[PDB]
RNA sequence: UUUACCAAAAACAUCACCUCUAGCAUUACUAGUAUUAGAGGCAAUGCCUGCCCAGUGACACCAGUUUAACGGCCGCGGUAUUCUGACCGUGCAAAGGUAGCAUAAUCACUUGUUCUCCAAAUAAGGACUUGUAUGAAUGGCCACACGAGGGUUUUACUGUCUCUUACUUCCAAUCAGUGAAAUUAACCUUCCCGUGAAGAGGCGGGAAUAAAAAAAUAAGACGAGAAGACCCUAUGGAGCUUUAAUUAACUAUUCCAAAAGUUAAACUUAACAUGGACUAGCAAUUUCGGUUGGGGUGACCUCGGAGUACAAAAAACCCUCCGAGUGAUUUUAAUCUAGACAAACCAGUCAAAAUAACCCAUCACUUAUUGAUCCAAAAU
RNA sequence: UCGCACACGCUUACAUCAGUAACUAAUAAUAUACUGAUAAUUAACAACCAAUAAACCAAAACAACACUAAAACGUUUAUUAA
RNA sequence: GAUUACCCCUUCUACCUUUUGCAUAAUGGUUUAACCAGAAAAAAUCUAACAAAGAGAACUUUAGCUAGAUACCCCGAAACCAGACGAGCUACCCAUGAGCAGUUUAAAAGAACCAACUCAUCUAUGUGGCAAAAUAGUGAGAAGACUUGUAGGUAGAGGUGAAAAGCCUAACGAGCCUGGUGAUAGCUGGUUGUCCGAGAAAGAAUUUUAGUUCAACCUUAAAAAUACCCCAAAAAUUCCA
RNA sequence: ACCAAAGCUAGCUCAACAUAAAUAAAAUAAAACAUUCACCUAACAUUAAAGUAUAGGA
């Protein structure tokens, strides 16, 4: 639910004016992890805000 | 070109709306005019526009007077 | 060098001059480094490029600097035969055209005046300067050479001309072979004087006339050919430009977040990439009235009164006179029942009478003196 | 008078025989450019082929040379392999 | 119509469209054949079913309800957007080759003239052509910023352009193809058999004048009224015997 | 009687059944135009709710 979200852009929050669409992408960072079960060091790309409910997952 | 300028009024059709010997009803117009060119008589009204109007039902009719009104009735 | 296919020219390019921005790296610039690269103007060369920074732009930061940055560089009065004004006084401005040039690719008046050229010169050349409306890097003034550029005068030679004539060849002409095209409502298709939407072969009245071709002349059939490229109309289209209004994407910023450190018992830092609003330079969508003796310009757009509009209404013109978007003084217009005027819609006037409680009016000649929806607010 | 060869191309037009009322080359003659059937020259001509790694400075203009604009194509050595 | 088994004489200003008005020298048509442009029922009028109920489990209803039958046609842009095709034309550039006699001359791929080649100055011819850019005479460059072959690159919310609003496959103020699309057109050009009755040229408004909305009229089908021409009582008329 | 018409047959439409990546627009309607626009790209059966509750330069 973050990855290419296309919404609509306005002036002033309240449109009796032009309503120009606008392009939406998450943020990418690393996040480097350890896997003990599978005994390997992971690297993952994916959403920084999904991570703080990983920590709270554990 | 035109220096001067004025406009044009729309007309409120000042007049008489009844004549001499038609039935009438009360509270009805009688003669619509711009200050006095006639004079209210026996159970006729006056208005705030100068309008005649009729009290109460009955027969209208002109009489002139020189003492120079002129007076107008309604004869039930 | 440039509008391939109406413009080849003074235009663009060109060596050269000047201003100004770039001290930086591995698929432009450039495998370059201030003598290099990008941008702008001018345009060999020769002599020069004077004044003004108040406004805009630009650079250092609110103040100043900057003209080979965008640009700007005056008027009046008085003074010696005539005339003129070296000089003086004065108003204004940021500062008021210096050198040179000049009826000019510039001069309206204009064919300025004078001189040269010609038997005659609105052109041309050489001067004068009251330069409507030249001017010094959108450079000024000259300049050898150069030019299928733009003008003027002598000579030479010519069918250009006075003034045309003759000849040759290819067509035109004839015959034979092959056999188009645009155009075309149907055509028995004369002329004159009149009329007819005002330019008649078809109408009227007069005149003229047996019926059909070929070689020629281009007056008419408002000939043929292009749904005028001028004008105006359409709530047509498109290109271009902006201080028209309204604002996503790109190039650079201000803050808070992501990511890192610091003390005490709440604060400071940004290498790469990515966000939320935000400030500038760039870009993105459309609008662009009507009336109108064409349009544009000018004027006008709603309302009231007095004429045009002779004894109830109403009645136009870019006809004609005046008035308004209110001004002021005192009492105050509380609830609703008939019934009418005017009226396309919508907005405007009069009002008996009943009830509750008391017992609207004057001026601006009399009337004018405003605004129908949806949406906001002092609070209902 | 101005044209024969090499191409990029152009897909039997061409050569022989036979037949041309008709179409085809604005007609005839006929035919290299019509129909029908049947012939269509090679090669030492032109296309198609070694992998790499080293050596070397001082352009071309019938060029010792010089100039500028700073220089189309060039050779040699060694290894593997057909 | 007469007239003779034919003709002269007499009687008559094409059609259509557009208009205040057209035989009009306003519009459209060579002729013929064929093709070709009024398909929507809510409320209403009308024909039937039943009736305080109708109608095939849905709605209406102080005579309704249900069903059937009656009125609102086509062609045309200039342009916009999307996806792609185009630098074998032309503009520029990259890579790789080739071409440009002769004469006067002091060393001079140096200057000037002049053939090829590259351009198109002037004149004439050509004007459904030889040719949708020509031919003839003439003229420019012709060692240069030159010409040219082959192999490549750059495209339309652009490229290129010694910069003309030029070029980008014979018409570029922004190519072409396909699709959106039967875009939009208050405009203009069009809309076909008979007979009968009646029969319109201007009130105010409108980002409106070449268009609309109700009045001023008109038509169909029914009802209830009355209306006008209108003299003296009275205020050219306004009213009424 | 000349160019000529006139004499048939292939052929199909439709209904039913069987079987190396990324939000498209705009013209247009609101007689201008700018918020807005059934519709179209893929999933979306009948009767009625209902052109109702609401939304819209209301």
């Amino acid at each position: 639910g973050e990855g290419w979200v296309l919404g609509h852009r306005y002036v002033n929050n309240d449109k009796l004016s032009k309503r120009v669409r606008k392009v939406w992408k998450p943020q990418l960072f690393q996040r480097e992890l350890y896997s003990e079960i599978l005994d390997k060091r992971f690297t993952v790309t994916v959403t920084m805000r999904t991570l703080d409910l990983i920590d709270q997952a554990c | 070109s035109s220096k001067n300028l004025g406009g044009k009024s729309p007309g409120k059709r000042f007049g008489i709306k009844k004549m001499e010997g038609h039935y009438v009803h009360a509270g009805n117009i009688l003669a619509t005019q711009r200050h006095f060119r006639w004079h209210p008589g026996a159970h006729v009204g006056l208005g705030k526009n100068k309008c005649l109007y009729a009290l109460e039902e009955g027969v209208v009719r002109y009489t002139k007077e020189v003492y120079y009104k002129t007076f107008v009735h309604v004869v039930p």
